RNA sequence: ACCACGAUCAAAAGGGACAAGCAUCAAGCACGCAGCAAUGCAGCUCAAAACGCUUAGCCUAGCCACACCCCCACGGGAAACAGCAGU
RNA sequence: CCCCACUAUGCUUAGCCCUAAACCUCAACAGUUAAAUCAACAAAACUGCUCGCCAGAACACUACGAGCCACAGCUUAAAACUCAAA
């Protein structure tokens, strides 16, 4: 997070801001705002780090940049109030909106799709193919059908060296 | 429904029709056991 | 043309096109962004369709 | 509307609960049976995998869990 | 000769979609050039505000 | 020139990546619903050799057939990277393009 | 007739296409790929219906399948009209 | 049904259960008020697009199968016999 003496958003770029009394310093800084106030300045940092231009607040980037801000305040929120279902639906359904951006920027712009997972950390996955129930009976019938296959494997191996050997004692 | 809709379902598929006490044949020869009236 | 795949693309460029695959290996781009419908199916009658002699002979 | 067809379910539901009321051991004695009978039906299935791929016992360490019962 | 005409009616579409192209910067010039003053118009004052 | 395999040239979308050398893509075609009259994109899925391993989920391909396949179900062969996932270069203009805008003006070289 | 680097006809093999009902059949359980090989990777099919069950000769200038049964037919059960007439 | 007393329960914490006439019984998005306004009633009549759902009554918020922290449960959900109606 930022530090919390950093300043207003609004008021960091005001001539004399730096010459005025502590007093005034901390009253225009994150220390006595809340914590919106906190994720303007991420917000802003990430947007200098990542987009091409920090001003263009509607481009697909931007809004990528902007929601995330909004996933990780939801984060924190369930962090301390794990049975506000009000906002766990929040985080789940900006989690689902931000991989509709992040879809369709993969699709239209790779390079700016690159630069934006690598600054805000984010590993794009592939959704999966079908969504059904893994019941008792399913997870136990796929973890004996993979061992099955491994022990045929072995098996089909310990056939390769026994047919060998066999074939160098005729010579 | 929608095109899609429709295209997805297909052709309605009509029940196969049932067959009644014959069996789906025009007569039966049969045994008697008893006779007997009915109200 | 029931053999013949057709394929459609939605805003992938900013101009739109026909891009028609040929057996040899060739490749032919269309042009179409300002003509009408019906000067699109006239154009591609032209430079890939039969004309009416190959037709009414077959 | 008239409330004629509710009325209708409204006493299918009750003579319903009330049968399985009257027979909620009868019942429960069947439940255990069918359980019984889907875990085998089950390790079954499981057998056959394995013997229709080569092997003549289960993989090794394998032990088929019970995956019905209320435990 | 068929392929021929084709790629020659590419390029004339080619040279009008420059020609519209042109006019297309200049007007978005103008429109860009007004944005930049009432956004330095805003900028100021609500510089002057903050202030 | 002849093969003995059915399509011979297809384009479809890259769907899958994880087997070595080899694209997995769907191939959708245009059919008729004789009832409805209307056509509805019937999807297939084909195996295509791969051999630099350059092929991006999501990126559409041009396919030709091999002279005869090479696997149980790899008929064809990747013939050409069409439009490549999130990096289009536009074929009217040559200049590269991020959905339906350009990332380089047309004017820029003239 | 023979040779036909041909035509006609048409197997095997490779690719594609190709019935109905049931989703209370929803998962299949090895169903993939690469490599000269060694071997390596862990994949392949599927709610756009995989897998499964049930029903049915079919798209009729005709075609397919079967030819007592064990899909096959070395072998075995056994001793064969689903050729015509006939019982 | 009326009167009195009192318990589970209504409360909190931690986990379950996953059901309502959960109905404003009127789906989401976009659009219209002109033509034929329009079975009746209700909350005027419609267009575009899409998803979900429905196809005589009853059997049946049932049986069986399957899934589920549910074991007198929930969800999904038939058929036979019967009727000329509902
Ligand atoms: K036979
Ligand atoms: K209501
Ligand atoms: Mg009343
Ligand atoms: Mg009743
Ligand atoms: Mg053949
Ligand atoms: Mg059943
Ligand atoms: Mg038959
Ligand atoms: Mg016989
Ligand atoms: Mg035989
Ligand atoms: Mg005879
Ligand atoms: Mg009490
Ligand atoms: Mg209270
Ligand atoms: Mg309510
Ligand atoms: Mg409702
Ligand atoms: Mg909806
Ligand atoms: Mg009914
Ligand atoms: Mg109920
Ligand atoms: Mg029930
Ligand atoms: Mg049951």
């Amino acid at each position: 997070d930022p530090p919390p003496s950093t300043l207003l958003k609004d008021y960091q770029n005001v001539p004399g801001i730096e010459k005025v009394d502590d007093v005034v310093k901390r009253l225009l800084s994150l220390e006595m705002a809340n914590k919106k106030e906190m994720l303007k300045i991420k917000q802003e940092q990430f947007m200098k780090k990542i987009v091409a231009n920090p001003e263009d607040t509607r481009s697909l980037e931007a809004r990528i940049i902007a929601l995330s801000v909004k996933i990780r305040s939801y984060e924190e929120h369930l962090e301390k109030h794990r049975k506000d279902k009000a906002h766990k639906r929040y985080l789940l359904m900006s989690i689902d909106q931000r991989k509709k951006m992040l879809k369709n920027l993969r699709n239209t712009n790779y390079d700016v799709f690159e630069k934006i997972c690598w600054g805000l950390g984010i590993e794009y996955t592939f959704p999966p193919l079908y969504y059904r129930r893994a019941h008792r009976r399913f997870v136990t019938k796929k973890a004996l059908c993979i061992r099955v296959f491994q022990e045929t494997q072995k098996l089909k191996k310990r056939r390769r060296a026994l047919k060998a050997a066999a074939a160098a004692q005729k010579q | 429904a929608t095109l899609n809709q429709m295209h997805r379902l297909g052709p309605p598929k009509r029940p196969p029709r049932k067959l009644g006490p014959t069996e789906g044949r025009p007569q039966l020869k049969g045994v008697v056991l008893c006779t007997f009236t009915r109200k | 043309n029931p053999w013949v795949q057709i394929m459609m693309f939605k805003n992938m460029t900013p101009s739109p096109f026909l891009r028609f695959y040929l057996d040899s290996g060739e490749q032919v781009l269309v042009d179409v962004e300002t003509k009408s419908n019906k000067e699109i199916m006239e154009h591609i009658r032209k430079i890939l369709g039969k004309n009416e002699e190959t037709l009414r002979e077959e | 509307k008239n409330v004629l067809k509710i009325r209708r379910r409204k006493m299918n539901h009750h003579k319903y609960r009330k049968l399985v009321k009257k027979t909620r051991f009868l019942r429960r004695k069947v439940q255990e049976g069918r359980l019984r009978r889907k875990q085998i039906k089950f390790e079954k299935d499981l057998r056959r995998i394995w013997l229709k791929a080569g092997l003549k016992e289960a993989p090794e360490g394998w032990q088929t869990p019970k995956i019905y019962l209320r435990g | 000769e068929l392929m021929a005409w084709n790629q020659a009616e590419n390029r004339r579409l080619h040279e009008l979609r420059i020609a519209r192209l042109r006019q297309e910067e200049r007007e978005q010039e103008q429109r860009q050039a007004l944005e930049q003053a009432r956004k330095a118009e805003e900028v100021q004052a609500w510089a002057q505000r903050k202030e | 020139v002849r093969s003995s395999v059915h399509a011979r040239w297809i384009v479809g979308k890259v769907i899958g990546t994880k087997m070595q050398k080899t694209a997995k893509v769907r191939v959708t075609r245009l059919v008729l619903d004789p009832y409805l009259l209307k056509y509805f994109n019937k999807r297939k899925t084909y195996f295509a050799h791969d051999a630099l391993q350059q092929c991006t989920v999501g990126d559409i391909v041009l396919l030709r057939a091999l002279p005869v396949p090479r696997a149980k179900h790899v008929k064809h062969e990747l013939a050409e990277i069409v439009f490549k996932v999130g990096k289009v270069i536009d074929p009217v203009t040559g200049k590269p393009c991020a959905g339906t805008t350009y990332l380089e003006s047309p004017l820029s070289s003239e």
